[PDB]
Order: C-alpha cells, then structure tokens, then sequence
C-alpha cells in the first residue's frame, strides 16, 4: 500500500534542500539576466500541449468533455503566452522551473517526473539571440554545477533544410532523410542518396568537421553555415576552457527547429545536461509568429548532506524565546521539546540550546 | 598508445577512452581481424570480463548479442557490434549505425510447414516481435504474435504459430524439420553502432579508428 | 487554439514574482521552526491518494495497468512518508509547497490548480502539538500577509465522538448526525434527536459557539464522562493559550465543526478573513492518518492556498551591447544587488525593450530612470 | 525405432519439454526410470522433436526461457525448468509437481565488495525483473531495474546498476570481478511443471510417470 | 496504417459472423426452453458494481456524475445485481446472457480482448441439485453447439478446503497463502508450508491426491472425515460425480479438489469442460452463494460461462436482374421467403458487379428459376 | 446506493429483452435475404478510426500501444474501413450490423447513452439507384419491424447546396457558415448573410422554399437551373421522389433541400423517416461517397441506421414440472421444449411456490394453466 509507481519518487528532505537551493539560484541567475519567471498550467487541452504524442498523460475534462494533457514540456506553453497572452511589442525573456510528467521515462531518465528548468528568448531574429541563450545555458550550468569536462555540441538545421530546398526534394524524401540522419544510418543513407545525393551523403559522413565537409561539398545554405561559424567563434572566445564540437545533422525535432542547435554533454552520461535551439514561429499555432530560441534541462541532473537541528526545552520564558528567535534569525533550524518529551524524542538532533548557548551533541 | 601488457588495468572509469562491446561467438571471430587493422587486439583468449587491448584507450566487453544495443545506447559502451536484426528489433533511435561490417550475413524471413493458408488472423511465433509487426503492416496486414527466445522451427509443429519470423542462413534447420523459407523481410549483417554522446565528444579518438575499420571492410 | 480549460490560468511574471517570494519565505519560516521541506509525487496509485474522491484526476499507468491519481492534497502523501519511507523513532516535522489539481474548483476557489502550502507534526500525542501547529499557522499567515481582522475558529471532534460513544449510537446514526451538524440543520436536528441522550446532541448544535452556554445546557452525565471532559479541557486550554499569545486576534469556538470527521480525531483550527467565504488556512488533529501505509502515528497539521495569501510591475535595466570590462563589471555589480539587467541585442535600440524602466549609461556607468 | 513418427497431433500422448545442456543431462537418467529414453544424441542432431522408448512420449529440446511458455500454452504437456525461470515467467498457469533437486543454485543480490549503499532509489541490473521487484517489495523497498540477458557481473563495473540480482552457484565469477554475494533471495532447482489442462485430462498417462520420477529423485 | 486495429481486436466478417450468430441464437434458445430468461446487461457501469468480486476492466470517467465507469469484463456480477435488487423474485430465478465483454489485456490464452461471453445463472436454491442442473445445462449447451467428443469435465468443491481451514483454525493470511499454493499446485512449497502447520498432513494430502477421491480418503485423518462440514462437501461432490457420470456415459469426468479459481467468492461445487489441444476450458462455472449481497439481498447462486468463439463456410448469393415486374418480384419474394440471399442488379451493372455470386435467377420457358453459376 | 446504474444506462430485463431480441433477429434476417451480410464491428478501436468523420466518443488508453482508443459511437465508419481495406471486393458490396454503441452523453433526445444501432451499407455503385434501394430497404425494415402508418419520409440532396457553393465560388468559411445557418434554418440571419453575397438570392431561396420544389424552381435564377451539376442533383431528387411515391403509395413523402446533417461527409441524397409524437426520426441515412477513403480505396457508399429500441413488453409463460428423471416425464418435457415452451423442473424439496411467476403446470403428462 506504500508502493509508488515506477519512475516516481519522493524527494525527501536531504535531497530536497539541495534541489530547492539549486532551483532558487537558477531562477535568480536567470532573473538578473532579464528572464522573468512564469508558472505554466499543469493541465491544458491536449491540442495546446501537442502543437509540436505518446508521452503526454491524458484525462477528460468534465466541464468541457474535451481531452486534457498534463504538461510534458513547457516550451510550447510559454510560446502560447508570448504569442497570445502577453503580445509584447518587442523582445521578451521568460523562464520556468517545474515538474513535467511523461507516461514513460524519456532520455534514459530514472524519473517520469523530471524538474524541467528552461528559458525562452522571443522577438529577435539574428544569431545573437542564440549566442545569448547558449551563453545563458552554459552560465547556468556553471553556476549550478560545473563545466569541467563538459562538451558543447553545436548544430544548424538550416544546412539540411537549405539543401532539401535547392535539390527540390519532396516532403516524404525530406522526412525519410531526417530519420536516417538522426540515426546516422550511413549504410542506408548511401543507398537512399544514390538528385544532389552526394551532398546529402557528405552531410552525414562529415557531420563533425566543417573543413572536411566543405571539401566534399546557395545564399541560404551559406547563411546557415556562417551563422554556425560565427557562433562557434564567439562561444569559443567566451568559454576558452570549454570543449565545443559540431554536428550539422543533429536534427532532433527537425519539424519545429529553424536554426542553431545546442546541447551540453557531460562525462559518463548518455543524456545531455541541457539542450535547446532556434525555433522561430513555435507559437504561430496560438497567434502571432515570433522569433524564438531557448533551452531546458532536468534540474535533478545538475543536482544530499544531512540537516542540522537545534533542540531547545519547552517554555515561553522571554530570555529563552529571545535566544530561539536569534538562532532562527541566523537561519538555524530550532525546535522546542513538547510536553514531557526529552531529547530522545528528536533522535536526529545535532545541537542543543542550554545565558542560552548552542552546543553540539 | 601501444600496450603489450595483458593485465593492463582497464577497470573503473574509462571516460578518457573507448569501451567496445562485441557479440560473442561468430561475430567476435569475424570482428577481431578487422579490429587488428585498427591496431586493436586482445592479449588473451576469451574462451580461456573486461579485456584490455593493444591500445591503451580501448577496452573490450564480450556480451550476449541482445545486450549490445542496451550497453551502447546507455553509454556503458562507447561503441559495439550487433546484427542488423538485433539492432532494429531493440530500436536504433539512440545510437548511430556508422558501418556495415559485412559480416555474419543472413536474411530475416517468414517460414512455415505446403501448409494451407489459415482462415483468420495469422499467429506468428518469433523473437522479432516489432520487426514482424512492421513487415506485416507493410503488406496491409496485422497479426497475433507469440514471443519466443529459441527453437523457432518447433513453433508450427506444436501449433504455437501458423508461421515464424526468424533469421535464415543456410536454411537447413528449416528443411530438416519440415519447414521452408517463404518471404525475405530484409538482409541482415553485423553493424558498428556508436553511443550518440560518445560520438559527439570523442571524435579525436573515434574518427581514426572508424576510418581504419571502414578501410579494412572495403 | 489559445483557450485554456476553465479554472486553469498562467501565472504571468507580475503575479509570479509575488507568489514565488511568498513561497520561499513561507518555506523558510517553517524550516527554522523545524519543518523540513519535501517534494511529494504529482502522481500516485489512486489508493494512496484516496486513503482518506471525485476531486482527483484519474489516469491509467501503462507500466502497471493500475489507476493513478494526480495529487489533490499532500496531507496523505506526507503521512505515507512518515509512516513508511522515513519511520523516524520520535517526533517529526515536514512541510510542502506545490500545485494540486482538482477535477472541479473546491471551496469557491477560482482555480482547479491551487498552490497548496502546508506543515505536518507527527509523533506527539498531547494537545501541545496542536498548540504549536495553530501557532505556526498563525505565525505563517502573519509573516506572509496579516492577521488584521482575521478570525481563528477552534473546534474539537472529541466532544461529538465522546457523546456518540457514551450514548451507544450506531455508525449510521453517527454519520447522519455529522451531516446535520456540518450543515447546522437545526430543525432537522431537533427531529432527529427527539427519539438517546438527544437533548445533549441538540445542545451541542444550538450552543456550538459558546462554551459557557453549552456547559449550562449539557447534562451532568456527559460532563462527568472522562473522555468528553478531556476533549473539553483540551479545547479550553488551547483557547486560553492562543488568546494569550495573540491578543490582537479574534478567536471563536465551534464544537460541531466536523469537516472530514472520519479522519480527524481532536482539535480543529481554521483562519478566516474579511470578505472571503473560504478560510485562509485550515488544519486539525488526525492521529493514525498514515495507518493505511504502515505504523499508526499521532499527527496534526494545516494547509492553505498560497494564492489566497497573495502584483507590482517589474523593473528592468537596459544596458548597451558589448563586452568591455568596465561595462560588464557595472552589469555584474547591478546583477549582484538583485537588479534585472539586459543588454541590447545586435542593432536593437531601446524600443526593443518597451517595458524598460532604467538605463545603464556612461556619465563611469550609472543607472538612471527612463 | 529412432525414426518412430511423433509428428503432428499428439493429444493422445505427452509432449515433454526439456531445457538444453545441463538440465537435459541430469534429467535423462530420471526419465530412464520411467522407461523414457532418447534413441539418438541431441547434441549431434539439428532436429528438435525426438521420439522416445515410450510410444506416447515425445521430447522437445528448448531454450530454458521457452519451457514455461510451451507448458502453459499446452504445446508441451509437461517440462523441466529452473525455479528461477518459472517464477520470473509467472507460475500461475502451470502445476509445479516435483522438485527434481537438480541444477541447485541460489538467486541472490550482489555488488562491489564492501561498497556503501548509495543514497536514493537503487538501480538493479538483472534478467529477473519481476523477482527483483517482489524481493525488494518484501523489504518495504522499491527499485529501478535495467533488464539484461547475460554477463550480469559486468553491470556494476560499467555503471548500469548499483547491484545485481542473479543466480549464484560457486560464486567465483563474482569474486573474480570484485563483486560479492549479498542476500539470498531463494533456493533454486529444476522443477517438473505440468500444463493444467493436461494434468486434468491425462491422469492415466501422467500419474505413473510422475510417480516414477518422484521415486527416482528420492534416491 | 490508418486501417490498423488494436491488438486483440478484430472484425467478425460475414463468413464467421453467420456461424457465430447462428450459434448465439441456438444457444440462447436452448437455454430459454430450460427456463433461462435472456437479459441484456449494460456495457458500462460504475466501477464498484463491476468490481464487487480488476486490472482487466477498461476504466473511463462519467461526465454526468464524475464517477469512474468500467466496461463490463464479466456479466456474472451484473445478473447478480439484477437478481439481488432490480428483480427481487421471491423464489428460484433463471437468467442468461450473450454479449461482448472487454479485457484490457487478453485473458486465458485468448486471441481476443473482446470475447463473446455466453452464460447462465440459477438463483434461489441452496441444495446441490441446482449445481447438477447447471452442470447438465452447460454440457447440454456445448453438445448442442459443438460436441462433447473427447471433452473432459473437471469437478471440484471448495468446501473441502474451506472446511479444513475452519476445523484447523487457520488465519486468513494462512488460508490465502494455501489457496495460492494449491492453485499453482506447488507441492514442494506446500510440503514446507504444511510441515509445522496444524493438521498439515491433511492439507498436504489434499494437494498430493487432488485427482483421486479414493487415494485422498485413504490418506486423510479420521478427524477431518468425521467433521460434518467436510463430509457434507465430500458427499456433495461424490453424489454429483455419480449423477453426471450416469447422465453422460460418453463424457470423461475427472476430480480436482484443489481447483480454487476465485476461491474468495466461490462457496461449493466447481465445474469446467476442457477439449483436445486447448489450454483454456470451453466453459467454466461454480457455486457462488451471496454473489449479489453487495447489491442487496444475499441469494444462493450457481452458474457458468463460455467464450462463444471457442465453440466458417462461404455464403451463397442469388443475383436477379433489375426490374419491378410482378412475376419477377414474386419469384424473388418466394426465394427470400425460403431464406435465400437474393439481390437485384443495379442500374446498368451486369453480373460481374457481384463477383461472389453463386446463383442466378433467370427466365426459362416463361418461369423464373434459380441455377448455379 | 450500490445498485445504482449510471444515467442513460439500463438493464434490458426479460420482458423487454424477448421483444427486442425477436426484433433484432427478424431485422438482421430481413436484411440478409436482401443481400446485406451481417458483420460484427469492434467495440473498441484507435480513436482516429472512429473519428475519421468528437465529444460523443468514450476514450481510453491502450496499455499495449499507449495510443488512445474509443468505444464505437457509430458503426458507419467501421464498415467503411472493412469495405475499403479488409474486404476490398471488386464490385458492389452489402453489409449490415446490429449492436450497442456508446455515447458520453445522450444524443438525439434519446433516453439512453447505449442505443442498439442497426444499419445497412451499400458500397460500390455510383448511380441514384443505390440510394433508391437503400431508402426502399429502410422503409421495408421499418414496415416489417413496426409500421409506416402516419410515418413521413423526408428526402433531401446536398448536391444542390454544394453545386451552388461551387458555381458562386464561395470560400470554405462561407460554405461552412451557410451550412450552419441552413441547418438551424435561421432565416433572419440568412437574409443578412446572403445580402452582399455573390448569388445570394438563390442562397436565400434555397432556405425559404426548402420544402417545395415547384416554389423553389420558380424563385431560382436561370443561371443556377442551367448549371449541369445543380440540375443533375435536382433530377436525382425528383426521380427518387417519384419512384418512392410509386412503391409506397400510402406513405407521406416530403422534401427539404437544406437538410445538411453532417454535410462534410454526405455527397448526395439524404433520407430519414419520422413518426407521430417523436422529435427524433425512426431512421436516417444518406449518400456518402468516399466515406472510407481515410482507410484506403475511395468507394461510393450509401446507408442508414436506426435505434432498434425506437422500433420496439409482454409477460413470459413458464411451465413447471416436478423433479425427476423418469423417462415418460422427461419425454413430455422434451416434447414441450421442442414446441418452444419454457419448461423448468422443481429443485429438491421445492414446491410450486418456488416459481411464483409460473403460468402453467405439467401434471399421461399434460399441460394446464394455473
Ligand atoms: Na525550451
Ligand atoms: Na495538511
Ligand atoms: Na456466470
Ligand atoms: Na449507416
């Protein structure tokens, strides 16, 4: 009867203290960089959460008879806010930090209930918005955790998209290619590419190396390439100790991404610490089409010491309450014994109040 | 880079290097010569758990074939060798399939007893539950499946299935037990799969080794 | 396509700033009084959330085939933690602050998604645990908001329960009475009590607000009953101590406040405010709340909707684009003091940030109002 | 006759499913006591249905995993499977009539020698997903699992689990790779399982054969 | 893949439908004339009503009440509700049903998540004779629908186990643990569990000699044989075994005294019919007194059910030409009157518009006749 | 209240069941001999399959796939799938069905959320004659099951509206808005909407003179009458009206050219049968070419359905014989049962009062009334 579902756990006090502190400092790190905190709804009509699938928990709304979902990802929700609810005539920055639910664990995660923290920059077209976001993402990881041994993977979907356009491929061909690239299934890719098929093959074979790629290969393609090269340089400048790599056929959620792709990987981890991208017009479903770029992470991935508790005796004598108040004022956790309870009623006690002074044991 | 010590320590953390997962048996036999061309050799007979190599930044695991995609996608191995059948049945979404090593060639096929086609929904016995469903779906069809792990040729003979889906090489095991191969679903061979994170952050180490394996195959 | 469901809203930045600040300060106020923050699961097997409803959203778990619920109330979850997960051999204190979901709005609330903050004290039998909790609840409301014109309603279910026991009423009779009392349907109560010890049952409803008038109309039989008298003393002692500690607070009595009678076992406490039907916060003694999950533990606690204790505009400083050290330095100092600073992007001018209130400008870099 | 026809319909007789390898070796002498013997060497044939010295008994040689599947579905009337395999598959749809007392081992937890218990929910690597969950549940505990098929001792060394659940015999494979056996979950041995329908309607044929296997084991 | 049906779910196309429909009607009618009145139960109910006896039940929210519904997985508890509350007949009552039930996952090694459950229920008679009727009806229905050739009847009685639990003073936990061991016939574990258990050798005997009344009575203690309730249950089984063997000499009958499927709501005789090369029985039933007590009055009750799919020739179609001439319509009407499937060509369609046509209505020497091809 | 059924859901107890079952069989059989082959459709399907043509469908998660299922609300799209994909008969095909469908809330002023839907489908013939057959079959079935005394057949044709939409070059939004106005026959709004609409006076005429072909043709422009497709639709309706009036001289037949129920998937003739003192028709159907195109091949299709409870409770007679297995008694029981009588035997020591609903007794063995 105590059993929790698979992928669902309590966050008990030791872990909670660490995550809570981490949550606040991340929100605050974003706040002072202009990213305004919002709380998104936990439930929405399914169509609103599905504008970008199996992962979303679904329930019927008794008031409307329509299907709801529990949020699996706040990215489309903030898009709705920027597109419809707060149609700010200019650049806008928001952030969020809250539980999302998945019907089954995603990304080799232990939990069906990750604590998703993220940031969104709307209303600026140029590559510089992406540079800020990458910089913010890195800065937040550095603040929360560490970039020691970390790796930044930069991509750009405009390369593939441009080549699809120039070659005049159909939607079915484009979709089939994107699957092959995302699996980097190079044997199948060879067969599938045998119009401009040798460039499509080159894009997959030499995905990690701009030089080798340019050797083995249009305004829009060149603009995408410049956008990537400029980003690679600026980020390498700002973060000299950070490993940065390239993958021009990183096409995760290709359908709604429109430019630069960025994720941060760490030692001994399959899942990135954080991932984001350019996704112009993400909110067009909801109203106005807005330039948009952003990232998110699981806060548990950037995250358990013991808690110290002071025990004072029962009483309401002024000098005792005064000492308790001063202690609490300094951020100490103080409790008073209840009734005839002795100190053994608080077995996790680390300190005692006994002039009134605090001593260990 | 060179290492001749058979008891070279390759235990614990190996983030600086590559963990290579090999399928035991036939795939191991045909893989080891290829790896030799990339300067990666064992220093012991496995048949005699983690193994060091002639390369200090490469260690080898010998796994059951089923575990290879699991290990690779989870990043417990940086790269591995698995049959196309095993890979596609497991799900290939979280790894990169960089090379066809062109070894352990066979075919995934349907098979049955001059058996009359049965009237209702077909029942397929197979270890390849997902590939069976995709294949029949491509024909505009859908089936019942019973998942078995082995002795697939038995299933029709004792009424567990109307047909089977299984890998077929010589197809003598089938002919022996009164079965015949029917339709070819796909060509199967061993493949080099790479963990996505590993691929992105260990290019310096991977790229030359992958290139050498490619040269060796062609 | 932008439509949200009824009772569901975004919390946009102006409101979010206020609530977030309120959330942190409340958690911290509880922390230093020994209440350790936990995060409870948003989903659980339905039986775990229902140990004490129509209100719980229900979904199938694909992994088990069992029915889940989304949490409507964290009280039973922390009970599970104390009963099974952390079986601390002694007194334990926890708190929580998170969204709960209701299939329909409860308590005349606008939202189907209130932000429930609460605290739980396990492992102490005596009335003093309840006194602490009442004191903590009041302290938290005072800290978050104000007790000016607030009203504390104190009750105790032991009075009714004791009289049910002494009179030998059946479960059906007890259940029917509890409905009548909770509606204070005094005409029906008159009729229902006419036919054992019915005049005391009627007295309990008629003189619910006045201990003196109640004791005058109660039979000596029931006043002499040990358990009834213990419950009455427990209430009288609490009324006195709380009135002492909070002289500026209005305190009342209602001995037939029997909300969720089935799992409450002692003192009842709630705080009401002007021009609000719903209390700001409500709690009670509920011994053995976690027995479903393992060990039976004395327990008392409260919760509130944090939106009910809660929207000023946000100030933003705009600096120009650049990475010159003296500029970044000034930005960093500003951000260090908790100011919200952004830099212009690309060729954007100041009109790209129309909600800008302040500028960083070279005069040395200074902040001035726009 | 080694080529006695035992193909097609065999409702009049018993289809006996044996686990290949060690279990086969130790089972065949027991079966001999019931007058049931093979008439050729399985290891040097490719065919998978065998006749016996008994006209109403034919033998299938299966992977151990398939034995419960075949038996519960009635493709075999009875079979020999490890207690571990049976209980992991689910034992609700067969009858477990005999402990053959062969292939004895223990299902156990195991991990790195002297490792401190990690904080938070444990991750267990195992092929015994269900038995792992039941065991931890009996302790009032709950875990994450990753299903693997073999070389279980590797999982902790490459960070796939904090602990493993696996069958342990000599326990030398563990000691070798810096692991140790921790808790015994249950004692494991090969068992004779019977299809429920078969048991109910083929008593005449089953009862003497089962009794003879029982006698054989007691010695 | 827009045509894809979910796993365990299939159309019943015309060839199969004809056979099942015919089978459905004849079964209902066979029951009708034996006093079993057809009812249609609801497809959806409040979950508590369908769960009075599961993971198997599909669950949906009722928008009108906010309460959880289930789709029926089993009509047994529904008819119990009808007998207990809706039609509180003061005396014996007999009902039957034939309809789809849904299971979230296939049960009983079934191909379908949507079996066609046919069943019968006899309420209001305590004695063993009600069970004898029901067994007899079940067998009769299977014989009528299909065949009892090579079939096997398994008879049990939960009163034996229940009586011994009572006499030995076992706890509920012990009783529950035993029932699991018996239902798996896990005899090695049963040996260990019974060793230092009160009256444990009788508990072991019950499992070891479950199939053989003689061998069982030889290994049972005189203590338990003397127990009134145990002996009454044994006599009830022995009398049933004799009567059924008499009425159906061509039927194989067996015993299993530790058949304890759904022990919690069964209270007496257990009965199921097995067939060659099938793991699942063709039909299963039992005594379950007080099954409807959840819904009102406590009623003696016994009944069975089967999947009708467990008990497909081509269809003949006559094609006539387009027209409304009286002599043609007359011939069509006479044909249809005899149960033939007749269609007329539409518009300018020729006979190739009906490629599955087996017969033609054609005017020969001035009269309309049916001929093949 | 443990016996409570949900709203709109009822048992069909024996008296009613006998009538409906008999009605069900005779309807299936009436269709069978006219070439309509019985099928059973699935009770559950992936939601996309049941929704190819909404709120009415009950929705559940499939544990095996994780995809959303629906319980069938209407078998029309299911048989379309069968004809389009499962049985791709190269020629004309006829099928029928009779089974429960479920609605989340009652539809069509129905008492039940669980109507017994019987219907028939004719696939693979383009011309109007397929519709004439279907109308004829529908009427024939109602006549067989019930009666057409005082019944009214409403004939329509969506091709008129659709043709005029095409000729006038209206947008989809305009077309959709018009179809709503027509379906409500909101003539004041229709006047306003058709003012300053291209060919608006014909659109208005279509609504004002919907019931009268003569009055309509008089008020329509020569432009639209000359349009090939409009005229073909009008001829199709006129020819149907004549043939049906011939075959059923005693039947009231009317016209409504702006009957546009489910306009989006209907493509030709519309037909429904109304009865005295009933808001909902007894049966309704239409031409819906390409209904199954979602599932595969595009097929001409026309069909109808009804709630069988709407076409539909006498007492049941039971014979009681004594307990026994004497040959002459069993013989008499068997002969009685052979003639279709409901015979039971007394159990054990039960007397005749154990069967209080007994109408007859077996007492040579003879049957007499009680
Ligand atoms: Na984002
Ligand atoms: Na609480
Ligand atoms: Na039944
Ligand atoms: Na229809």
């Amino acid at each position: 009867t105590w059993l929790l579902p698979d992928g669902v756990a309590d966050v008990l006090p030791e872990q909670a203290q660490v995550i809570e502190k981490l949550r606040r400092e991340a929100i605050d790190f974003l706040a002072v960089r202009g990213y305004q905190l919002v709380y998104t709804p936990f439930i929405e009509y399914i169509e609103s959460l599905s504008s970008l699938d199996l992962v979303t928990f679904k329930v019927i709304d008794q008031l409307s008879g329509r299907l709801l979902g529990i949020r699996a990802d706040m990215t489309p929700q903030v898009a709705r806010i920027d597109a419809h609810v707060r149609p700010v005539e200019g650049v806008a920055r928001y952030c969020y930090a809250g539980t999302v639910l998945h019907t089954k664990p995603q990304n080799f995660n232990a939990t069906r209930a990750p604590l998703q923290l993220g940031a969104e920059l709307y209303g600026h077209d140029s590559i510089e918005a992406d540079v800020e976001m990458v910089d913010v993402m890195l800065g937040l990881i550095e603040n929360a955790y560490t970039l020691q041994g970390a790796h930044l993977d930069l991509g750009h979907v405009g390369l593939f998209r441009s080549l699809v356009k120039y070659a005049g491929l159909s939607k079915n061909e484009e979709h089939e290619l994107s699957d092959l690239y995302q699996r980097k299934a190079l044997p199948e890719l060879a067969e599938f590419t045998q119009n401009m098929g040798s460039d499509f093959y080159a894009l997959g074979r030499y995905a990690s190396d701009l030089d080798a790629l340019q050797a083995h290969l249009d305004a829009e393609f060149d603009a995408a390439l410049n956008a990537l090269k400029t980003t690679l340089e600026q980020i390498k400048n700002r973060w000299p100790a950070l490993n940065v790599g390239i993958d021009v056929v990183e096409l995760r959620s290709y359908h709604y991404h429109t430019g630069l792709m960025y994720a941060v990987y760490a030692p001994n981890r399959a899942a990135p610490l954080a991932q984001g991208g350019r996704y112009d017009g993400i909110g067009e479903h909801f109203g106005r089409a807005r330039p948009a770029t952003g990232f998110s992470c699981d806060l548990y991935a950037l995250g358990f010491a013991e808690i110290e508790t002071v025990v004072a005796p029962k009483g309401t004598e002024a000098d005792l309450l005064k000492a308790i108040a001063n202690a609490r004022s300094e951020g100490l956790r103080v409790v008073q014994l209840l009734g005839n309870d002795d100190l053994s009623s608080i077995p996790y006690a680390t300190h005692q109040l006994v002039q009134w002074n605090i001593e260990k044991i | 880079v060179r290492n001749d010590d058979p008891n070279f320590n390759v235990m614990g953390n190996f983030d600086h290097g590559l963990t290579l997962a090999l399928s035991k048996g036939r795939i191991l036999k045909e893989t080891l010569p290829l790896l030799a061309t990339a300067g990666i050799n064992l220093l012991e007979d496995p048949e005699k758990l983690i193994f060091p190599t002639t390369h200090k930044q490469v260690r080898i695991l010998i796994l059951r074939a089923s575990d290879v995609p699991t290990y690779v996608e989870n990043g417990a191995a940086d790269l591995g060798v698995a049959g196309k059948d095993v890979l596609m049945e497991h799900g290939a979404q979280h790894v990169y399939e960089l090379l066809d090593l062109q070894i352990a060639k066979c075919k995934l096929m349907t098979a049955g007893k001059g058996m009359e086609r049965p009237k209702g929904r077909l029942k397929i016995a197979t270890k390849y539950v997902n590939l069976t469903r995709q294949y029949y779906a491509s024909l505009g069809e859908q089936v019942d499946v019973i998942k078995l792990y082995g002795s697939m040729e038995l299933a029709p003979l004792v009424g567990l299935g109307d047909y089977i889906v299984d890998v077929v090489d010589t197809g003598n095991t089938l002919r022996a037990n009164g079965l015949e191969p029917l339709e070819e679903i796909c060509k199967v061979s061993s493949r080099l799969i790479v963990n996505k994170a590993s691929f992105k952050r260990k290019q310096v180490l991977l790229n030359p080794i992958i290139s050498q394996l490619e040269q060796a195959v062609q």
